[PDB]
Order: C-alpha cells, then structure tokens, then sequence
C-alpha cells in the first residue's frame, strides 16, 4: 500500500493532488 | 595603480570583504557632504576631517522673529 | 553645473550602429529612470502643478507588514510614526541633482490620520470579537519580500568581491538574491539624516529600479570549504555560476546574447518552472513587471575590426566629418562649414564593405538575480525543499560567496538579500492590548529563546 | 441579506484623528495620535492613512 | 567675447534652451516615513499599556517589500492619483537605441 | 523532524487556515466574503 | 497503494531492497 | 445558521463557500 | 453631433457640488451620521477645505469613498485599483483625471498688470497676429506668459480640478452604499416597501 | 457660420500652461466627442464612403 | 615615553564614535531596544538635531 | 561692546579609563557571573559576533 | 539573579516625552507634558530632568 | 563669548516629587520655566543684567 | 609607500585575506592577457577592459577557406 | 593562522594545502554495473545542503 | 590557494568553525601567480608561461 501522493506538494496538511484533468484534447477543430 | 595586485589578482584579495557597510551615515571618506537641510549650508565638511570639535550649533536664522 | 556643459552632438548623432538595436555603450551603466521622457515621473510632477510653489495635500498610505492588514478589535491604541522632511529623499528629480542646495519642503503642516470603520451590526461586531479575541486563531502577516538583507561594499576598479557568513543555523532558507547598487546613489537608512546624500533622482535601493543588473560575470556558493551549493555535478560548470560568459570557444551562449546556458535555465526554472519541459514564452499573468523575462534584452552590432582591415585608421571624435558643412562643429550650434564626403561610420554593406567582428551583449533591468535554494532550482512551495533537509540533519555550516563584476570607476555596493521567513503572530487577548511574537527564522533577531 | 449585517444605529464611516502631541525637528515630524476603536466596532488597518 | 557690455560682437549669440528637470514625490511616497530605522521607528502601542507592536529590524526594508507586493497584485499600469503610485517607466526606445 | 513547534506555532508549516481556526470563525468568514473579506490575515503554510 | 514489499542496482551500504507490484 | 444568515441569497441557499483562507504569497 | 442623452457620451458631470436627499422634510436619508459632512453629500469643494480632499484634486473624502464604494466595493478593507474584468469603460476610476496649475495670484504680486490678448506679444514677427495668416510682426521680447520657474519666480496661487466623462454619479440605495445584492437591503424594509415616504 | 468665423491662435499657443496638465477650461463644458481625432466616428464616417 | 598598554595611562579614549555588535550574524546584541538610538552605542553625536 | 558673531564648539577629554560595555540586560552590575552569562540562549548554543 | 531581575521584551529604557503645549510670554515659559507610564513598569521621579 | 548656545539638563527638587515612584497610569506634568535673566544667572561683579 | 601601514602594519593587515582566489580565468588584475591559442593579436588586453561590450564573436583570419 | 614570509617584490600566493582522509568504495553488484562512494572526511566535498 | 600582495609579508587566513574528524596536519609552500594557470577553467587566457 504505497500511494503516490508522497510525491504531491503540501498545502496545509494535505497533499496537493489535482482532478482529472488529464487531457490532450486539441487539434485545429 | 598598483600595490594591490598591480600586477596580478586583486581589485580585492584582501578581502572577505565583508563588512556589511556599517548602517550610519558618515561612511563616505572624501565625499564633500551636502548640507544640512534644507540650508544648503556647504559644509558638512566630509567626516574624515574636523569632528572632535563637535558641532559647530550656530545661530538660528531668526532675524524678523528675534529682532 | 550639469547645464551649460554643451556635448558634441556627432557623438550619438544619426549614424550611430545604423543598423542594429545597440545600447550606447558609455551610457549602459548611466540611471535610466532619470528622463524627461520617464512618462512615470513627468505625471508625477505635474500632479503637483507646474510651479516653484506648490501647497501640497498628500495621503500617505501605510505599508509595514504588521500593520498594513491588521484587524484592530475595539480598543484604544495610540499611533506615532516619524516622517522625514529631507528633500533630496521624499522629492525625485530627473537629473539626479542636488535638491538640498536649491529648494526643500518646509513645512508640515497639519498631518492628521483618517480612519473608515464598516458600519456592522453591533450583533455581529460582538460576535467577531468575541471570537477572533480567542487565543486559537489569530492575524498572521508574513512580508512578501522577506529577506534579511544586507549591502557589502565593492570599491572603484574592484572585480573579484568576496563576502562571508560565519557558521550559523540553516533552517528554513529560500535562496539567495542579489543586485548592484551605485553607493552615489544610496541613503544611510540607519541615520535619521545624513548630510552625505548629495542626490535626487531614482533610488534602486529603496525604490525597486535596478539598472546595474547586467554587470555580474560569475558566482561561487562555497558551504564552508564543500563543494558549491548545486556542487553534485548539477550544471555545464558544476563549480560555479557562469551569467555573463565572455569570448567562449565552446558552445555556451544562448538566446542570441552572451548570456550562458545554465544562467539562463536557472533563471528560467526560477520565476516560471518552465525550463525542463520545453522553453516556452510564459504566461502573461505569470511574468509582472519585476520578471525576468519582461526585461531580458539581447543586442548586437559590428564594428570594424581594427587588427584585420589592413587599412583601419582610429579617427578621434574631433577629427571626423560627417554630414559637414550642415551642422555645428562640435556644439550645438550655428551650422559652420563647407560640405564635402564623410568619413567617420566605416561602411559595414554594399560591394565595398570592410571586415567586422561582432560583439554581443545583453540588457536585463528592474530585476534582481535569483537562485532558489531548492535542490531541482524549482518553487515547488514555501518552504524549499531543502530548507526541511536541515532541519532534519539539525546542523551548522558557514557559508563563503564570491562575485566578478565588471569593473567600474566609481564605488558601488553590492546589495544581497537572504530570503527567509517574516511571520508575525499578532494576538490581542483584552481590551486596548496588542501582544506581536516576530519570527525571522533562517537569520534569527532575537534575544528571547521564548 | 437584511437580518444582522449592517447597523441601524447612528455611526460615523470615516474618522479624522489630529495629532495629540506634534515634534517639527529640521528634518523630522513626530506626530503621535490616539486611536479610539470604540465598543462594537471594527477596525481594519489597511484603511487608515496619513 | 567676455563682455556683456552690449558690443558690437554681441550681436552674434546663441542660446540653447536649459535641460529639463521635472520633480515631484516618489512612487508610493516612498521614503516620507521611516521605516525600517531602529532610531525613529513608529510605536502602534495598547495605550493603556503601552507595549509596542512595532518592533522593527535595521534591514528588512518595506519600502521594497512593497514595490514588489504591488506589482505582484494587479499591474503597475494604471496610475492611481490617491497614493501617487506611479512606476518610473523609462521609455523602452531611448535606452535601446534601434536606428532604422 | 519536519515540524518544528516554533514552526507550526508561527504558521511555516503544519495546518492551513481552514483548519486550526475555531469552526465559528471559519463559517463566518465563508459568510460575509461578499463584503468584509477575512481571508488575508490567517497565512497557510504551503511546504513542499 | 499498490504495494509495499520490502525483502532483504545494488549498494553496499544496505542490504534493504523494494518490491514495486504495479 | 447564525452565521450563515449573513449571506447574500442568491435564490433561495445562500452564497457561502469556496473556502479562500488565503495569504502564503511571497516572493519565491 | 452626438446626444449624451441616449448614448451615454456624458462630459458634464463633474460641475455639482451637493446632493441633498430628504425624505418627507425627516432626517436626510444618507444616515444618521454616516458622512464626514453632517447631513448631505459633499462634492466638488473646491473653494477651499480645511481637510477634506482627495487624490490631489477637489473632491471629498467621503464622496470619494461612495463612488469607488458603490462600483468596486472598494471602500473598507482600503483602496486599490481594481481589477481589470470590474473596470470597464463607463466605469469612475477608468475616467477619474485629476488635475491642478499655477496661475499667477493677482492679490499678493507686487506688480501685476492684466494684458488682455489683442495687447499681449508672444513670439512676435514670426508668426500671425490675431489670425492664422501671414506673419507679421518684428521681433521683440515678449510679455505675456508670467514665469513661474528660475530665479525670477513671481508668486502663484494653486486651482485644481477634475475631469469624469462617460460615467454617471451613482447613490446606491443601501446602508452602506455596497452591493451586496441585485434587491437592496434598505429597498425591502418594511419601513419603505409598506408605507409612502415623500422625497425632496 | 462655424466655419467662416476665425479663431487668434495665440489664444491658445504653445505656451499655455507649460508644464501642466490643465484641461483649458475655456473648453472644459464643450462637448469632448466632436472632433476629428474621434476614432469611432472618422471610422464610421469612412466606412459608408467618401 | 610612557607606553598605555602595560602601564594603565590611556589617553586617547576620546576619539571614538559610533561602536555595533551584531552578534549571531544578524542579531543586534545591546538589545530588543534599550538606547535612544537601539542599534549601536553612539559615543560623541558630532552633530546633534535633538 | 565690539564683538563679531561667533559659533560654539563642544567637546569632552578623558583619560585613563577604558569604555566598558558590561554584558548585562540592565548593564547592573549585580553579581560576577553575569545575567546573561547562564541563560540557555548564551549558554547552550554557540554564536560569532561582528 | 537570573530569573525574575529584569525582563526579555523590547522595552525602551529612557523616554523623551514632548510637550503637549507650550507658550513663551515675556518673563516665563511653560511646558506640559503627559507622561505615560504603561502597565507593569514603575518609574522612579529621580531620574526625571528637562 | 558673548553669544552662546546651550544645551541644560534642570533637575526636579522638590520634595513630593523628589523621588517619587509612581506606578503606571497616565500624567499630566506642567511646570513654568523663569526667563527673567537677572534671577536666572549670576554675575561676578555683582552688577545688574536686566 | 603610503596605504596600508605606510608606516607600519600589515603588508596587509586589513584582511582576512581568506578570499581563496577563486579559480576562474581573468582572476589578475591588470595582465595583458595571451593570445586565443594560436591567433597572437595580444588579444586579451585584460579583465579589466573592454570587456564592457563582452562577446567578440571573432571570425578568425581563414582567407583560402574563404575563396 | 598566519604566515609571515619575506617581502618579494612580485605577487606570488600561499599554497596551504590540509590533510584528509579521502577514500573510494568501488561496488559492482553486477554485470555492466559500478558504483563508487567517496568520502572526504575532515573537509568533506558533501553535506546536507548539497 | 591564498594570494599574497606584491612587497607584502604577514599574511593572516582563517577557516570559519567546522569539524576536524581525522585532520592529519598541514603543509604548504609560496608559489607564484605567474606561473601558476588557473585550471578551473577550461583555458585561461593569461597564463603566460612555458
């Protein structure tokens, strides 16, 4: 059980994980 | 131009060259200083030069009011 | 004296690098916030008015770091601040003169603080204070530049200046940063008047216009005789930082300019952590006017090579003719003269070009250089990542700094500032009483070990 | 909103302090004033100014 | 000549227009109040005790510290009139002299 | 020792505003934020 | 949180090796 | 509710949230 | 040309010196004591004030934070500029100009004599006289413009002034003049909305 | 009528009010949006034609 | 002559001024503040204002 | 009766005592071992004043 | 004694208190100050002098 | 000389307030100041300065 | 002669003389410099110079591989 | 320290030159593999910081 | 390497507070900055010497 979330900048005492906003969307469209 | 590195290395070997310039004014060797307030009395004389006799606490300029 | 001093006007005249975008030399180093054209400075002038007298009413805001956003629960405080009534510190001209010799502004009259309150229900107003006067949660400012700064010396011709830190506790420390500062050009802020600040116009030190920004060569962070601080083989020159790399052989200039590679990166990864995925114009928002990159200036030019030309004759400023016969000699004059072919600017195109060597070189400003303390040169939060790294091993180190700047002919002062951390905890338990605990960690100024 | 938010009680929005006691040097200005934050009210510092 | 005696040679002069000089109060009215001066530092104090709260060091200047808080909220291009904040923008031309 | 008490006492690491405030004061400032702000006085540490 | 196994390239200075199961 | 009866209503809820206890900023 | 009536092209706001609201002959509307000045709203004091200006012009101080209180909010927690997207272009502190010059003071100058412009010569035998036509003149010093710079430095006396095109004077209708709301908090009393109040 | 009518050009020289930033209150109340440097109307006029 | 340094005839004490301790590397010893000017021991104020 | 306008010059001379800057809170001298010669501060840890 | 002789907080040790008002007549002058003593500090009348 | 600056430290004496070690609090602190300069200073040779 | 003790201490005494030089080229004061290996023009006047315009990017006197 | 050493009329420089215990570990786990650890003790090239 | 002035003797170093492990001693000698290159750098233009 080792989560990534070690590697996450702190604000406070929680990590600063993002939301999904894993994207490689565009194209000239 | 020379005697410190005239030669060779230098501008400043000597140095830790770490004084931090020491905050109060009067760290200025031969810079002729302003003057005094307002008075562009030319005189502050440059603070490598006559400062035993202490401050010189000449007359106010007073001539309508104390007259 | 600074009028009635006539220059020649063939020194910069129509025909200076008729090519290229290059900075007057013999004026790179000259204060360029001191102009008629400085457009924030002629607004702030004819603000007053545009004469000799001007009965002034001004509304001096209020800018320490403890005060500027505390909320004062009801009591009763006083409040007594010391102005300054030095004219050549509170006024600005723009030739950089002597205002103490001329005129000053006498008189203070009837300075009187103003206070707005929000009308707010004295249901809610209580309630606020019953619990914002709670112990648990307090105001807590931290100033936004906090860095302990300090200005060492560097005097005229100087080139390699060292300074040192004796061994002292790292704790939580961000980086360095650093600039040169004219000393003509500075106040003795710990005196409440020295009479030795024989100038008016812009001061860097105190004001943010940094000019002299470009005159570093070299940089070396010797941690008590280890290697330099990025010392684990982290750059093109491992040992130290490059910034201003002269003639090079080797393939380290970048960006068109003089400036190394690895300045550049660091510079780069600093303000914007942009360098390791691609170089990239950062966002708009992201780089202010203070920046890095809203500043950075490459230039270039040719000139007549002298050792290769074969026929290269070094005309002094006296002797040269151009566009004669039109203009004055050497003032700005009735125009004296009989015309005939020029010769002063060597022809650097057409079929009859001379040889040239190119120089160039670089101007960035209204920047200070910086070097986080942060083990990939990123910003990855406050408190760096190495700042913890200390704490953790709980040690000592001194700490020993050298620079090459370029050599100048009159004194400066090399003005470099630690970032730390400036917390204040401001806690106010009864009524009319204000209880502030300073902490200043890295560079601790404190007697009081709680 | 309309419940508990604003006063409906008679209160100044901005205050003029002169200065309790006044030290004119050459080249200084001592001025030394006393605020009075009175009882269920609010101050915040950024709005004061000289 | 060397005369102001309105001679026939005197007719021959020329006058240059003086330099300007323009000069009026610093941005942000920076140094009209001491700050950062351990000698004449202000006193924000609990008068009923009068404990002050205003300890200020010798070197953090807040003069600076300002400038750059400015900058960083908004943008230093507008000029507002009431607190004098006006940047000394020097003309981005005249000090890189691009002659086409 | 990533947390000093000296540290988590002055705010340079540790919680951030929105949790070592009392829970009144934090539903009031999320309250009257339209007006009368309050979220530039409590800093929040932000370690890396 | 995938898994942390710990059995007992290389260093001398410890004999502590790190299962990673993805 | 005391508390939250301070906000604006932008219908019929009030306008809390987005909890913006903010003020790390320095010059990094 | 163009009608500011209906195009909003307004340029003549700023010649009003007070706005004094009654309700029924009560007590003024504005509050109870909520303005520097007892019981109306104070612009434009440009004869003199003893204390009461801002921005280096002549306005009030209260005025001042009224308008930047009612379009920004800005009025509390202190002032700053606002932010780029709250600023439009019919917006007060995008068309607030301040200004002030240095007439020469005719009461305390030992000498002045008023020359009106057919006798006044500036700039004379090189340019037209009273008409842009052929020059005409020869050349002689000239009188007009009284200096105010160098050793000579008759005596002046200050007026300043402001200028605020495109925007309209804003009371917004509320206990402290802010927008917490499209339906203002005093506007939904039932000191207002059930019964009729007069307005003078 | 408003253009056979002339105007003293020293009413109005370069050496009015050297150095300030006055607004020539003579011509303070006159309308400010009728002029030909009014970028928005010179486009609209051009934009039907000449 | 008469040496001061062995022999406890001192007799150019007069000629000092301003004296600094600064003692961690920052940290002004003479105190949190406890003089009329709370940096350093000023010992002849050449020139007085005050 | 025919004086000329004069200006005033101060200055003190003493000899044979060297300055002394006693390392105290109140700079008393209540005792051999000094005040701040055991506190923690000066006592546990290891500064290098300039 | 090193515990309770004497404070740690940033406590100035000698005031210049200036007077509230004055007035100068042809054969006197009178000053008045307000002296503000602050809380949990005693001072001592002697060491009082204009 | 005749004409001289100067710089006078006045003590307190009188008995009530001699050395009176007043606890905190706040005070007002008047007192009138001769200016007659026949009382104010001595002559030698007994004459009159008035 | 004069400067540091003119008349006595310290052929330098100021210092702490703990810069270690520093190893970086130009670290001399006043050295006429060598040539760019093999392009003797004196070129390196000094590190005290000219340098001001730093970035002679030179092209090197190659004529046949000119033509 | 501190050397004193004849006056040569040319700028020579001091080459002191300290004595450490500096030593390699060279470890090759396996094949295509080495790894090394040197350790400087007395002046050491590494430390927290770096 | 320390640098030693033209015409110059008593030459002070220092080393700021650090450990000393397993220091063995020191040795040293006087070069001269004319034949000595600096060979921190890739090449160094003013070393003239064969």
């Amino acid at each position: 059980d080792i989560n990534f979330a070690s590697l996450a900048p702190r604000h406070g005492t929680r990590p600063f994980m993002g939301t999904w906003n894993e994207i490689g969307t565009s194209q000239l469209n | 131009m020379n005697g410190t590195g005239g030669a060779f290395e230098g501008g400043l070997f000597s140095p830790y060259l770490t004084t931090r310039l020491p905050g109060w004014a009067g760290v200025r060797q031969n810079v002729m200083g302003s003057t005094v307030d307002g008075r562009p009395v030319l005189p502050a004389n440059s603070s490598t030069m006559t400062y035993a006799t202490v401050g010189n606490s000449s007359l106010d300029s007073t001539a309508a009011a104390a007259a | 004296y600074m009028n009635g001093r006539v220059v020649a006007p063939s020194l910069v005249d129509a025909y200076i690098n008729i090519g290229a975008r290059w900075s007057l030399d013999p004026m790179d180093n000259v204060n360029p916030f001191n102009h008629p054209r400085n457009a924030g400075l002629r607004y702030r002038s004819m603000l007053l008015g545009n004469g000799r007298y001007v009965p002034f009413h001004i509304q001096v805001p209020q800018k320490f770091f403890a005060i500027k956003n505390l909320l004062l629960l009801p009591g009763s405080y006083t409040y007594e601040w010391n102005f300054r009534k030095d004219v050549n510190m509170i006024l600005q001209s723009s030739l950089g003169n002597d205002l103490r010799v001329d005129g000053a502004s006498v008189r203070f009259d009837s300075v009187n603080l103003y206070a707005t309150f929000f009308p707010m229900a004295h249901n809610t107003a209580s309630t606020l204070e019953a619990m914002l006067r709670n112990d648990t949660h307090d105001q807590s400012f931290n100033d936004y530049l906090s860095a302990a700064n300090m200005l060492y010396p560097i005097p005229a011709k100087a080139t390699n200046v060292p300074i040192s830190i004796p061994s002292r506790n790292w704790a939580a420390f961000r980086g360095w940063s650093f600039t040169r500062l004219k000393t003509k050009e500075t106040p003795s802020l710990g005196s409440g008047f020295d009479p030795y600040f024989v100038y008016s116009g812009s001061i860097p030190y105190l004001d943010g216009t940094f000019y002299l920004n470009h005159t570093f060569k070299k940089v070396s962070i010797m941690f008590d005789s280890s290697v330099s601080w990025p010392g684990n083989d982290r750059l093109l020159t491992p040992n130290e930082f490059e910034i201003k790399r002269s003639v090079d052989g080797e393939g380290y200039n970048v960006a068109q300019c003089n400036m190394t590679k690895d300045w550049f990166l660091v510079q780069m990864l600093s303000h914007y952590n942009i360098g390791y995925q691609g170089f990239h114009v950062p966002e708009g928002y992201k780089d202010r006017m203070y920046s890095f990159f809203r500043n950075f200036q490459p230039m270039s030019r040719q000139v007549v090579d002298e050792i290769n030309y074969k026929d290269y004759k070094a005309v002094t400023l006296p002797f040269q003719h151009n566009n004669s016969g039109f203009t004055g000699y050497l003032a700005p004059t009735m125009r004296q003269g009989q015309p005939y072919p020029a010769n002063f600017p060597y022809p650097l195109i057409g079929q009859t070009a001379v040889p040239s060597v190119t120089q160039k070189k670089f101007l960035c400003d209204r920047v200070m250089w910086r070097i986080p303390f942060s083990s990939n040169f990123m910003s990855m939060g406050a408190l760096t990542d190495l700042g913890q790294n200390m704490l953790y091993a709980n040690s000592a180190h001194a700490l020993d700094m050298t620079f090459e700047v370029d050599p100048m002919d009159e004194p400066t002062l090399l003005y470099l500032l630690f970032e730390v951390f400036d917390v204040v905890r401001v806690h106010q338990p009864h009524r009319g009483v204000i209880e502030a605990v300073y902490l200043r960690t890295p560079f601790s100024a404190g007697n009081a070990t709680t | 909103p309309t419940h508990d938010v604003t006063t409906d009680r008679s209160q100044r929005l901005t205050l003029r302090f002169v200065p309790v006691d006044r030290e004119a040097t050459t080249y200084l200005y001592k001025a030394r004033f006393t605020l009075a934050v009175g009882d269920n009210r609010v101050l915040d510092m950024a709005s004061t100014y000289f | 000549g060397t005369s102001d005696n309105s001679s026939e040679i005197n007719l021959v002069q020329q006058s240059m227009p003086n330099r300007p000089n323009y000069i009026g109060f610093r941005d942000n009215f920076v140094g009209l109040m001491y700050y950062n001066s351990t000698g004449n530092m202000g006193v924000l104090a609990g008068q009923a005790s009068q404990l002050n709260a205003v300890v200020d060091l010798q070197d953090r200047n807040t003069e600076l510290s300002y400038q750059l808080l400015l900058d960083s909220l908004g943008d230093r291009t507008r000029y507002f009139s009431m607190w004098n904040s006006a940047v000394d923008s020097y003309d981005p031309d005249v000090r890189i002299i691009e002659n086409h | 020792p990533s947390m000093m008490p000296q540290w988590a006492y002055m705010h340079i690491a540790g919680q951030d505003a929105s949790e070592y405030l009392s829970p009144g004061l934090v539903q009031f400032a999320r309250a009257t934020d339209t007006y009368f702000s309050l979220g530039n006085k409590f800093r929040n540490p932000t370690v890396a | 949180s995938s898994i942390g196994l710990r059995p007992d390239g290389r260093s001398s200075f410890t004999p502590n090796q790190a299962y990673l199961t993805l």
